[PDB]
């Protein structure tokens, strides 16, 4: 179990040694993506039957 | 995958003969099958068609009521019973494999073909050009015309491009427009719309010499066009 | 007078309200019960027939209550009664078909000869309905065709050799169909009960539970069918011969009319028993 | 529709016909789920899960052996909702052996399977194996080691009856299902005969319930 | 004594990670999206109903063309449907009827399936013969396969019930890389749009982010209180959503290494079987054990609509590449294409 514990410690150290950004910037990026791609979304914005492949 | 036929030979006028085709190398039960006949010096002509499960049959108006087409799935064999043979029934008869689902490649494989000799509305396909001279390393475009538009309401245009090499069975090149058949080199392209179609060869080689034929699959008389022969 | 104007209307009224409520609730058989090629089609046809029966009830209630015009009596003789009878015999035929389906599933007599009875169920329902309606419609289109002087009261307004003769033939055919269905139902359910009893398990609470529950349910079906149908179809033919020929005495006509009225009251009160016996035991009919 | 559309519809109809035929063929085939803690020889042989197909008196049997699946049962046990019966094998000679007691672990597994929310109406066939060894080793050791509250005769019949009673007494909701118990013998395929009897009884109950006369 | 020191070091590292995550969180996603226009109401109707399965449907996958979809069911069948015309294209009988996953190759040449048989079988759709043949049977997993995904025509990534995911080379049939680190059974898998780094959710109430080449865990996300059953990347690849048995969907960001928003309703007490996003990503479609699907505004945690119509549990749902349709599978042996 010593080897498993050492591997877990090494993996945890690798995970800790990671740069992170703010949740504010993360939400801003997600909002920007959703707002930019809002036109190309038939589910969010229903499309006319002419362009709707299902009828 | 191979198809071999049998029968043929000299038949006295007014007689009867039963041509048979043996299927090997593929699931013969799952493919619909065709009979395309070629006059000794003319283009291809579609005779009959038997679907998978023997549930859907068609005959050409010139052979309707006198020909019978049936298949034996367990034996992987197909038959074409002929009655009251005429002098106009002399032709080399080819058996064609055709499967129909979404994204399929119908008329993919053609049999070797057996010759029959007898002792002595429908969409028309126009291929005005013939005996077109070609030079290796050059691009050639081959035109094709239809009486009725081949663009269905679902966006599928049914133009089949074939290649009759000298002394060889026809090979499928393009099944639907701009759809290159499997095994065909990527120098062939199809273009057009409605009643106008073209076939472009990027760099024709010695193996591209032959006769190129049209087809429509929109309706069920299956009509060809008198092919355009490329010669060096 | 009291028999055909006071006692019969009240019983028909309570049976009508019971049938309306029960078939309105059983209308979930189409929404909360998905259909299939199984016996569900039979239950749907039975509930439709029961609803039509209960919808034909008020016409007879008003006609026999003594209040209302003679045109309502003529309409009963021409439309409502014919619909009630055709629905009754459709229900009988569908009960017989249910009996056959159950005999097929449990007993399993022939897995190689009785194939054309499962995937064909909707066509069989169409055949039953079309046959019974094609029997019943000539009674509609030949009644009310000979109203001349006083046919408003008596419910025999038929034409001729092409009139009353078809009434006699129709009643005879329907009674024969019922007796065939009854005999087949008895035979099939006897076979089902024999197969259930053949199951050799002992000292088991659940074996006894299943065995006794199935035996009690099949006994209830047979008993209700017998009690609600046998009197009418043992008394109808003498009544039909009394109505088609006036050689009988007045007392014979009176007593036969009363017997017909009460026996049809029973065959109509079968509507309220149909859901409790048949619908509730249906597995998809539990939500 | 076009020509290729019609041919595609015909192909789809043929596929539907084949699917209906396969479903009709597979609906009459009995599915059994074999579990243990135990004893599988002569019952399963006569990675992944093991499929065994055998026929006994015009019935086709499939027995599924899931003993090689070493994972959480809660994520693949719902695949066996429609099994006709659960064949559970418990050794009678494990009452004095430790892998908690082996018999107690078997009882815990039996409780979990019997009272699982997927098998509320699935019959269980309980095969009590190694009765010869149990008779051999029951004279030299009493059942009080496993059940301190036995208070009974230390003979083979009484011991087997006590084990069986303890096993069906773990079956709450003991109205919608019967647990079938058999001590495994090796003569004239009596185990297969017992499985056949249990399966045909379950088939009768299922058919009666489906027909709406239960 | 060394084990205690190692445990203390691991606890200190976990505390440091928690402190970093807390520091990186200043304003909630709900706080930021309070000032956007909510979606009024989503009313999708069942445009198509695909029938033909005679057993519970455990998996489905849309094709890249967004017209063909593959299905898996306990009847030992794997059907490729034409959703526009409701026509069966292929009906492949699996060697093992216990199938729990199915995949469609991006090129469309191959489909994959797996389950209790511990094998990911690749099927070649486009052969000279008209039948679909088993390209090969990949073996090596000890536990049941839960999700198989194609990276390309030659590489397939699988999640197994032996707590390990694997990357395969179909031409050789060998495990190129084996991913380890999950305590519990891996039940979900989602490939990034770049097919460069994928995420897996297991029964240890954790989701781990992998790299296909290096084969090591970049990040570990632990917010759930129960078993994660489904996982799905955001279209930009910078976020992913999870569904767990505790009736909660959660949105995690890769860069911030934190849970942004949780989707939960008081009336919902059942688990989640399948999660998928819209093309833009504002709608989070999650299947549920209460016989229906829900649409969540991914930026506001508001129920936009409910996709009711299934008589049994919804097991698999997918959203097409072009975003026109949503196809939901259920144990009642019925697929339904929504709009
Ligand atoms: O099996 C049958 C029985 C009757 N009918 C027809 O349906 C009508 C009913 O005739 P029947 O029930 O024999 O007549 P009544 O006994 O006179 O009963 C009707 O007339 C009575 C007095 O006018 C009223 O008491 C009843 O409500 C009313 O149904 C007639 O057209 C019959 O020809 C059939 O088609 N099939």
């Amino acid at each position: 179990s010593i080897a498993q514990a050492r591997k877990l410690v090494e993996q945890l150290k690798m995970e800790a040694n990671i740069d992170r950004i703010k949740v504010s910037k993360a939400a801003a990026d997600l909002m920007a993506y959703c707002e930019a791609h809002a036109k190309e979304d038939p589910l969010l914005t229903p499309v006319p039957a002419s362009e709707n492949p299902f009828r | 995958v191979q198809l071999v036929e049998s029968g043929g030979g000299l038949v006295q006028p007014g007689g009867s003969r039963k041509l048979s085709c043996s299927a090997s190398g593929f699931a013969f039960s799952s493919f619909g099958m065709h009979w395309v006949r070629q006059a000794p010096e003319k283009g291809l002509e579609w005779v009959a068609y038997i679907s998978s499960g023997s549930g859907t049959i068609y005959y050409a108006d010139t052979v309707k009521g006198r020909f019978t087409i049936s298949r034996d799935d367990p034996k992987n064999t197909l038959f074409l019973q002929m009655t009251s043979l005429r002098s106009e029934d002399t032709a080399m008869y080819y058996c064609v494999r055709s499967i129909y689902y979404y994204g399929s490649s119908p008329f993919d494989f053609w049999g070797q073909g057996t010759t029959l000799t007898v002792s002595s509305s429908d969409i028309v396909m126009t291929q005005a050009t013939s005996s077109v001279p070609v030079t290796p390393g050059e691009s050639v475009s081959i035109s094709c015309r239809s009486s009725k538009s081949l663009l269905h309401s679902n966006g599928n245009t049914y133009l089949y491009w074939f290649l009759q090499r000298p002394g060889q069975s026809p090979q499928l090149l393009i099944y639907r427009m701009s759809n290159l058949a499997s095994g065909v080199p990527d120098r062939f392209s199809g273009s057009g719309s409605g009643t106008a179609f073209t076939l472009t060869i990027s760099r024709l080689e010695a193996e591209d010499v032959g006769v190129y034929y049209c087809m429509q699959h929109l309706e069920y008389p299956l009509t060809f066009g008198a092919g355009t022969k490329l010669e060096l | 007078l009291l028999i055909t104007q006071q006692i019969i209307p009240v019983l028909y009224c309570m049976v009508f309200i019971a049938g309306i409520l029960l078939n309105g609730v059983s209308g979930w058989i189409f929404f909360y019960v998905p259909s299939s090629k199984s016996f569900i089609i039979y239950l749907k046809n039975i509930v439709i027939a029961d609803f039509v029966m209960s919808l034909t009830f008020p016409f007879k209630i008003l006609g026999d209550s003594g209040l209302g015009p003679w045109q309502l009596n003529v309409f009963v003789c021409r439309v409502s009664a014919v619909l009630f009878y055709v629905n009754m015999y459709v229900s009988i035929v569908f009960f017989g078909l249910i009996s056959f389906d159950r005999y097929y599933k449990i007993v399993k007599p022939l897995w190689t000869s009785f194939i054309q009875s499962v995937s064909y169920s909707k066509l069989l329902s169409v055949i039953v309905w079309m046959l019974m309606l094609l029997l019943a419609v000539p009674n509609i289109i030949l009644t009310n065709q000979s109203v001349r002087e006083v046919t408003q009261i008596k419910c025999i307004e038929l034409k001729s050799e092409l009139g009353r003769k078809w009434h006699k033939a129709s009643n005879y055919i329907f009674v024969a169909i019922f007796w065939i269905v009854f005999l087949l139902l008895i035979v099939f359910y006897t076979a089902i009960t024999k197969k259930i009893f053949k199951s050799h398990l002992k000292s088991s609470r659940n074996s006894t539970s299943v065995k006794k529950k199935s035996s009690r349910n099949i006994f209830s079906i047979v008993f209700v069918f017998f009690v609600c149908f046998v009197p009418y179809h043992i008394a109808r033919i003498p009544y039909t011969k009394s109505q088609t020929e006036a050689h009988y005495s007045c007392q014979s006509k009176e007593i036969l009319r009363y017997m017909k009225e009460f026996t049809l009251l029973l065959s109509a009160a079968n509507v309220c028993l149909d859901p409790i016996i048949y619908f509730f035991l249906c597995q998809p009919f539990r939500e | 529709l076009s020509a290729e559309d019609k041919a595609a519809v015909e192909r789809s109809k043929m596929i539907d016909r084949n699917l209906r035929e396969d479903g009709e063929k597979a609906a009459r085939e009995v599915k059994l789920l074999l579990l243990g803690a135990s004893g599988k020889n002569t019952i399963v042989k006569q990675t992944g899960i093991v499929e065994t197909h055998f026929t006994f008196k015009d019935l086709h049997f499939k027995m599924f052996d899931v003993g090689a699946q070493r994972s959480e049962r809660k994520k693949w046990i719902h695949c066996f909702e429609g099994v006709t019966a659960i064949i559970f094998c418990v050794a009678l000679s494990d009452y004095d052996l430790v892998l908690m007691n082996r018999m107690h672990a078997s009882m815990k597994l039996f409780d979990s399977i019997c009272n699982n929310k997927w098998f509320t109406d699935t019959s269980i066939i309980l095969f009590l194996n190694k009765k010869d060894l149990f008779e051999e080793k029951i004279k030299k050791s009493p059942l009080t080691i496993c059940y301190p509250e036995y208070a009974g005769s230390n003979t083979y019949e009484e011991a087997a009856a006590y084990i069986q009673c303890q096993f069906e007494d773990l079956n709450k909701r003991k109205d919608t299902k019967e647990i079938y118990t058999h001590f495994t013998c090796s003569t004239d395929t009596k185990n297969v005969q017992f499985v056949f009897d249990a399966v045909t009884d379950v088939i009768i109950k299922n058919n009666l319930k489906d027909c709406g006369l239960f | 004594s060394e084990l205690d020191q190692l445990r203390q070091e691991a606890e200190q590292l976990k505390n440091q990670i928690r402190d970093a995550r807390k520091a990186c969180a200043d304003a909630t996603l709900s706080q930021i999206t309070n000032n956007i226009d909510p979606v009024g109401r989503i009313q999708m109707r069942t445009r198509r109903t695909l029938r033909g399965h005679l057993a519970k449907i455990y998996a489905m996958h849309w094709g890249t063309d967004s017209r063909l979809l593959v299905s898996a069911s306990q009847d030992g069948k794997l059907i490729i449907w034409d959703s526009y015309t409701t026509n069966k294209v292929h009906a492949i009988p699996l060697r093992s009827s216990w199938v729990m996953t199915c995949a469609y190759a991006p090129s469309g040449n191959y489909v994959a399936c797996g389950g209790l048989d511990n094998i990911c079988s690749i099927y070649n759709l486009k052969t000279r013969e008209g039948n679909v043949r088993v390209s090969r049977e990949l073996a090596g997993h000890t536990g049941y396969l839960s999700c198989c995904r194609f990276l390309d025509d030659n590489q397939i990534v699988t999640s197994s019930g032996d707590t390990t995911c694997a990357l395969w080379d179909i031409e050789t049939g060998q495990q190129t890389t084996t991913f380890t680190g999950h305590t519990g059974d891996v039940m979900s898998l989602s490939l990034a749009p770049d097919t460069r780094l994928f995420v897996s959710g297991a029964c240890d109430a954790s989701a781990k982010l992998w790299d296909v080449r290096e084969g090591m865990c970049r990040q570990t996300f632990t917010g759930h209180e129960s078993d994660i059953n489904a996982i799905c990347f955001f279209p930009n690849g910078n976020a992913f959503a999870t569904g767990s048995d505790d009736a909660t969907c959660r949105l995690f960001d890769l860069r911030a290494d934190q849970e942004l928003m949780t989707y939960s309703h008081d009336n919902i007490i059942c688990g989640i079987t399948s999660v998928s996003f819209s093309k833009s990503g504002r709608l989070l479609l999650a299947g549920y054990d209460d016989f229906n699907c829900n649409v969540w505004d991914a930026l506001k945690a508001d129920r936009a609509g409910v996709l009711a119509g299934h008589d049994n549990r919804v097991s698999c749902l997918g959203v097409t590449d072009d975003g026109m349709a949503v196809a939901t599978g259920s144990w009642d042996s019925f697929l339904k294409i929504w709009n």
